[PDB]
RNA sequence: AACUGGCGAUGCGGGAUGAACCGAACGUAGAGUUAAGGUGCCGGAAUACACGCUCAUCAGACACCACAAAAGGUGUUAGUU
RNA sequence: UUUGCUCCACACAAUAUAGAUGGAUACGAAUAAGGCGUCCUUGUGGCGUCGCUGAACCAUAGCAGGCUAGCAACGGUGCACUUGGCGGAAAGGCCUUGGGUGCUUGCUGGCGAAUUGCAAUGUCAUUUUGCGUGGGGAUAAAUCAUUUGUAUACGACUUAGA
């Protein structure tokens, strides 16, 4: 028999954790956390993502689940080069969380003409799967 | 300034208002714990106060510098007809108390039950539990089903009693009406003692037994409007006093600018509901012999 | 608001007896110009003979940082004034600007000392990178290699009063 | 087919006031939805209806309405400031409003 | 918003909850607030049990029957923080707190409904973690409420039969889950993605 | 001052295994299982290789170091008490009345008894927690010995027995008398 | 007693309440902006934003002002050798 | 003491609505932790996945929603009965096998709308009453006066009295 612990690991702020800026002249855009400046606060930059080298808070950014091997205090060009080569935006919209904010905000962006058209579409969706429970 | 000299206070503060019970029956306030291992049973009785007599018996106080003595006590006799209990009620626990649920009575109710149920009982069409007995009068009407829903529900069971007002040598013809808790058993069990009891006679001396400690709940003897002097015990007041005696002097100071509620004043005496406790049985006898 | 690095310079008025005065200068964190120029005749007061009617300002430049985006420790030697008596003290902090370092500096006099801007002389600031130099644990302790730490407890703000599923701190 | 609502819900929840004093002529309405005042501002300009009912037929009807426009902000919450044709009777603080969308812009 | 809304009391601030109550009822919103007995105050058992016998010796000298009534129950304290928060003595106090409803535990018309919580009252979201907090129905039990076994009781039997009812509910929405997968990847399923539903 | 990180480690025996859930923390092994609730202290578990568990405080202060200790010791603790065992031998130290200490069992809740303590009439009692076991300890008089898995339980029922065996309203420094912790230890102490 | 400003003789907004304090002085109305004071609810206005400190088994909470001292505490925080 | 009283539906008259204009849309517990799914030594278990707000999910097209026809209706959704239940915390609601009818916008059609005149809330879903519209319905008490004294200033109380 083995010891067990429950795993209890979430999302540690590090350099190289790429963040999600909500707040401000970004709001909600990607950037990478480059030095951690106190414990409430990080040097971050967003180079390809379009966030300016930037000292900010831990409490105005959100910290996402993935990250990348990038060496701390690493300049603009650096930590574009890195993000590139690891395709952080690529797994970041991959990511179901991407595609829940990319959802929203077409939804929002919806028009009157294609919400009818959604209301048509969606009570055809819900005659077939009312038929399907009905035959299970 | 304080007092000159100190003193306790004239009466007690636990008992007040000093007014007139609701009801000439007191109730029992508070029934025994309830257990469940014990068989159902009474826990109360309804009695008629007949009087008060004298007793002789030995003591046996093993200890006491008197002891193995004859001793003479008074002792107060009270008339106990078998109580006849009809109608059984229920009580579920809510955030808010014992609720009542339902409660269930027997066939035939009793003449002297229906004048309590009464005011001008000569000049009645006598309509009382007439179609209470129509929905009776079967088997399976809808009273068991009555009885299920106490069986489901209503975590506390009180039967209905009533006293023999007739047998007793009262000039009342109007039977006394109370609730007695039964303490044993689950609530099926007491609704089955119930049920069974439905309509029919209960012993004292199956109720309670000799050497026994119980509580005697009634309404005091009335004495109407009283002074201080005798309500509260309050000295009395020199003979040199102008525009009486009777009373208290003082009833408060300039500030707080009030009577306050702990002043003794005149007022109703007597008439009050009492839960005396500890009184010991000293004999429970029968009238079917002499 | 704010503070900003200003360097303000200034002479005596130049007399006949002798022209051109010895032009002396500094460095202070100032909310615009008027404080700044304010400061600086105060301290000008504090340590020569001079006063702004008997002087002027020749020179009140701002000095923007060299580089505003990178960490770096700061080494600050103030004195302030207590219900008491006159204090100095030394405090290192871990800022991107020496504007936003003294700006953290005011804020941590006055929260743990009671000190105000009035009571509080910035003697010195210095900017340093080296470690095993810094002097504060509560530096050193982010200067540690490899620094990576959760955030336990997350709270999530919300925008209308009642929500319709118990909170998670997640993170 | 089951919702037939042209209008924005409202609750006027009371007037213009300092601690101790109010002023009837303006009124303070709360936009449902409206948590900014940033929707405020599309909000700002517009008409408002406070409709009641009258146990008295008055003119055919048994509906009264007084008419009114959102006219500023205020505040930080989204919060608006209505004028009246006659002020609210200040009985109905805390009541239901109706915010038409026109005159429209979009 | 809702003509009616319900908000359960455990985990919240008794003092955050109540202003943000009595300002919804100011505003014109119906309130009920269940599990008073578990809501929360910040602070030491002691410390509130303290104030609260600061307020039980607060009371007239020459009638205590007219003297300040001080409620024992949960669900009363809650109502006197709100009567505090709300100026009661005129027509529109009495107004919001005819509009508010308060209970220890969850009735039936209540617990057959949806309960909603208040981010802005919660002691998760709000305490800073380590800082000692109180329970309602345990100071109400010490201060002289005598109904916490038979609330106890009676939220277990509730709590029982939601957790079959929300077995059952679990079980037909993953059936229908299920079957809404089977009857998926249509043109219809594939046009709403793409729009963006 | 606010440590960003306190980190600590314990070890476990071979034969010993820990499951922690969120805070809940059970220990079983040779003499049998013992479970803790650490939901007032806010600290962290990790296992590193199945014999070492570190436990972390993540930004915390004095008191949260302090706290962080505290449950350390105590998992130790415990899981000492799971291999190997408690035992506290207490002795009985009177002048003139010899102290009667006996185990009496009312429906089966071994309760202590200690009669003649000052030659008073009292008879005092003492319930005995789960997991404690009595023994009067033969080759030596007037001692008793509180074995158990629980450290914790074993020193308070020890204490219970000095508690009722304090002496009342006599000069203390003279009437030295009554029952006292003399060791406390292991079961399986230099084995 | 001195100088000045006020109250008396004066409302108004704020200090809950108050002759003097803080703002500001006054015809009847409308719009806008503020002063002093404030924005959890009473109560109009951020359960703002940022940094710290404090846990009191008599906390502390805004001048006039409605009180507190000497002394002490590895409680906790920050500061030469 | 020349239809009084209860229950069940209705043109018509309400100090009027503290203020509906699609839906109050039901696990619990924890938060230095959880939800869902899956796999098994069914356990404080391995693994996958989710959150980062309800910006959600249901319901939503039709004279305020008409009239009249078709296409795989093997569905969905209003109305009235008993069978089978569950729910006493304030249950007064939640389900369920059954039969009759409507509607269906799941898809395709045909006819109608106007002139409220450029906007007027432009009127839509409670407690009772009637010399009512009629179908069921078993036809009592209390008070005063008299009396009692377990009561009592008067009231009140405790009894009696065809």
């Amino acid at each position: 028999t083995d010891s067990i612990v429950k795993a209890s690991n979430w999302r540690l702020v590090e350099v190289g954790r790429v963040v999600l800026i909500k707040k401000g002249q970004s709001a909600g855009k990607l950037a990478a956390i480059v030095e951690i400046i106190d414990q409430k606060k990080v040097l971050i930059d967003g180079p390809k993502a379009g966030v300016p080298r930037q000292a900010i808070n831990l409490g105005q950014v959100v910290l996402t689940p993935l990250t990348f091997a990038l060496p701390r205090g690493a300049r603009t060009a650096t930590v574009s080069k890195k993000w590139a080569a690891a395709a952080v935006c690529e797994k970041w919209a991959a990511s179901s969380w991407a595609k829940k904010i990319a959802q929203r905000e077409r939804r929002a962006a919806l028009t009157d003409f294609e919400r009818f058209q959604v209301m048509v579409l969606r009570k055809q969706k819900r005659y077939t799967v009312k038929k399907a429970l009905a035959k299970a | 300034s304080h007092r000159k000299y100190e003193a306790p206070r004239h009466g007690h503060l636990g008992f007040l208002p000093r007014k007139r019970a609701a009801s000439i029956r007191a109730r029992v306030k508070a029934f025994p714990k309830d257990d469940r291992s014990k068989p159902v049973a009474l826990t109360s009785f309804l009695g008629y106060k007949a009087g008060m007599t004298t007793i002789v018996r030995d003591l046996d106080r093993p200890g006491s510098k008197f002891h193995k003595r004859e001793v003479v006590e008074a002792v107060t006799v009270v008339d106990t007809p078998p109580v006849v209990v009809v109608g059984v009620v229920g009580y579920v626990e809510t955030p808010r108390g014992l609720r009542s649920l339902t409660t269930v009575w027997a066939e035939h109710l009793s003449d002297e039950v229906k004048r309590r149920f009464y005011k001008n009982w000569y000049k009645s069409k006598k309509k009382a539990f007439t179609k209470y007995s129509a929905k009776y009068a079967q088997d399976g009407a809808g009273i068991e089903r009555e009885l299920a829903r106490i069986k489901k529900y209503a975590s506390v069971v009180r039967v209905l009693v009533h006293t023999q007002i007739r047998k007793t040598p009262l000039a009342q013809k109007k039977a006394h009406l109370a609730e007695i808790q039964l303490n044993g058993g689950s609530i099926s069990e007491k609704v089955d003692w119930a049920r069974e009891h439905f309509e029919k006679t209960v012993a004292v001396d199956s109720v309670f037994e000799q050497n026994e400690m119980i509580d005697a709940i009634a309404v005091t003897k009335g004495h109407g409007f009283e002074g201080v002097t005798h309500r509260w015990g309050t000295k009395k007041l020199p003979r040199k006093t102008h525009r009486g005696l009777r009373k208290v002097a003082c009833i408060g100071a300039w500030h707080p600018a009030h009577v306050m509620w702990s002043v003794a004043r005149a007022g109703q005496r007597g008439y009050h509901s009492r839960t005396s406790i500890n009184h010991k049985i000293y004999r429970v006898g029968k009238g079917d012999d002499e | 608001a704010h503070f900003k690095e200003y360097q303000v310079i200034g002479r005596r008025l130049p007399t006949e007896s002798v022209p051109e005065p010895k032009l002396f200068r500094m460095r202070i964190f100032a909310s615009n110009e008027v404080i700044a120029k304010s400061r600086y005749w105060y301290f000008l007061q504090k340590l020569h003979k001079v006063k702004k009617a008997s002087g002027e300002i020749v020179s009140i430049n701002q000095i923007n940082e060299a580089h505003p985006t990178k960490v770096k420790n700061f080494g600050v030697w103030v004195r302030y004034d207590s219900r008491s008596g006159t204090h100095n003290m030394y405090k290192e902090i871990r800022d991107v600007s020496r504007v936003a370092a003294v700006e953290t500096l005011y804020q941590d006099m006055a929260a743990r000392h009671r000190a105000r801007f009035r009571s509080i002389h910035i003697l010195k600031v210095a900017e340093i990178e080296k470690t095993a130099d810094v002097k504060r644990q509560y530096v050193k302790q982010f200067l540690t290699k490899d620094l990576k730490f959760p955030l336990p407890h997350r709270v999530q703000k919300s925008t209308k009063t009642f929500s319709y599923k118990r909170p998670s701190t997640f993170y | 087919a089951e919702s037939h609502r042209l209008y924005v819900k409202g609750k006027h929840l009371s007037y213009q006031r300092s601690k101790r004093v109010n002023n009837p002529n303006v009124s303070l309405i709360k936009i449902e939805g409206v948590a900014t005042p940033q929707d405020a501002q599309f909000y700002l300009g517009k008409r408002i209806a406070y409709v009641y009912r009258a146990s008295k037929e008055v003119r055919g009807s048994k509906i009264r309405v007084m008419w009114g426009k959102v006219t500023r902000t205020h505040g930080n919450s989204g919060v608006v400031r209505a004028t009246f044709r006659n002020n609210l009777p200040a009985k109905t603080f805390g009541a239901s409003v109706r915010i038409f969308l026109y005159p429209s812009n979009i | 918003v809702e003509p009616v809304v319900v908000i359960d009391g455990k985990g919240h601030l008794v003092g955050r909850l109540a202003s943000v109550v009595a300002k919804q009822l100011l505003n014109g919103q119906k309130i009920v607030v269940v599990r008073a007995e578990e809501l929360n105050i910040s602070g030491e058992f002691f410390r509130n049990k303290l104030k609260y016998h600061d307020f039980l010796r607060k009371a007239t000298a020459f009638n205590k029957t007219r003297g300040p009534f001080h409620f024992r129950a949960p669900s009363r304290i809650f109502y006197k923080a709100l009567r505090g928060m709300v100026s009661h003595k005129t027509a529109r106090g009495k107004a919001a707190l005819e509009r508010l409803k308060v209970f220890e535990g969850i009735p039936p018309p209540y617990d057959k409904k949806k309960r909603v919580v208040v981010p802005q009252a919660l002691r998760v979201l709000r305490l800073k973690p380590g800082r000692k907090y109180t329970t309602l129905g345990k100071l109400s039990t010490s201060v002289g409420w005598k109904y916490e076994d038979v609330v106890a009781k009676l939220e277990a039997k509730r709590k029982v039969s939601s957790a079959e009812y929300y077995a059952k509910k679990r079980a037909f929405t993953k059936k229908v889950a299920s079957a809404n997968a089977t009857a998926a990847e249509s043109d219809v399923a594939k046009q709403l993605a793409a729009l963006g539903y | 001052m606010k440590y960003i990180q306190t980190e600590q480690q314990i070890e476990v025996p071979e034969g010993v295994t820990v499951s922690i859930k969120s805070r809940i923390v059970k220990v079983v092994g040779p003499r049998g299982t013992l479970t803790k609730n650490l939901k007032h202290i806010d600290v962290t578990f990790t296992k590193v290789n199945n014999q070492l568990i570190k436990v972390a405080v993540h930004n915390g202060g004095r008191k949260h170091v302090a706290a962080l200790r505290t449950v350390k010791s105590l998992v130790d603790n415990m899981i000492t008490g799971v291999t190997k065992g408690y035992k506290y031998k207490m002795r009985y130290v009177y002048a003139h009345f010899p102290i009667n200490v006996n185990i009496v069992e009312k429906d089966g809740a071994k309760f202590i008894e200690v009669r003649n303590f000052l030659g008073d009439k009292k008879i005092r009692n003492v319930p005995v927690r789960d997991g404690v076991t009595i023994e009067f300890s033969t080759n030596v008089k007037d001692e008793i010995v509180l074995s158990g898995n629980s450290v914790e339980d074993v020193s308070q029922n020890a204490a219970d027995l000095q508690q009722i065996c304090r002496v009342r309203n006599k000069d203390i420094r003279k009437f030295l008398d009554g029952i006292y912790v003399s060791h406390k230890g292991f079961i399986t102490e230099d084995l």
